[PDB]
């Protein structure tokens, strides 16, 4: 069950090194970028699956507003309105774990 | 993944490009 996230990380490493608006906006490669973060936001948003969570959390907590953080707190509501109440604890506490900039994953 | 931009571009004008 850990090679999902295994991976999701050596995949993911492989598209977004720094930025999301370090390939220029409105071209191929923002585009699709935009479009695999969606499908991320929709297929999590659907399981409510932790390391997903995080995995997307930090990646948006690097730049400020740099992957439509919008979709990312209406995913948030999403989520939270569906899971049964323990499922949603345990998502709590793995993305409370995680914080330990390295403030800002919290925050967003 | 810019790591085969500078890659390319090192070669692609032979310039240092600091």
């Amino acid at each position: 069950l850990e090679e999902l996230r295994r991976v999701l990380e050596q995949l993911i490493v492989a598209h977004f090194p720094m930025q999301s608006r370090e390939f220029p906006p409105g071209t191929p490669r923002f585009n699709n970028y935009v479009d695999c973060m969606k499908k991320f936001l929709d297929a999590l948003e659907l399981s409510q699956s932790p390391m997903l969570l995080e995995l997307m959390t930090e990646v948006l907590c690097r730049e400020q507003q740099h992957v439509m953080e919008e979709l990312f707190q209406s995913s948030f509501r999403r989520i939270a309105r569906r899971g049964s109440c323990v499922t949603q604890v345990g998502l709590l506490e793995s993305v409370y774990e995680m914080f330990r900039t390295r403030q800002s994953f919290v925050d967003r | 993944n810019p790591a085969e931009n500078f890659r390319v571009l090192v070669k692609q004008k032979k310039a240092s490009f600091e």
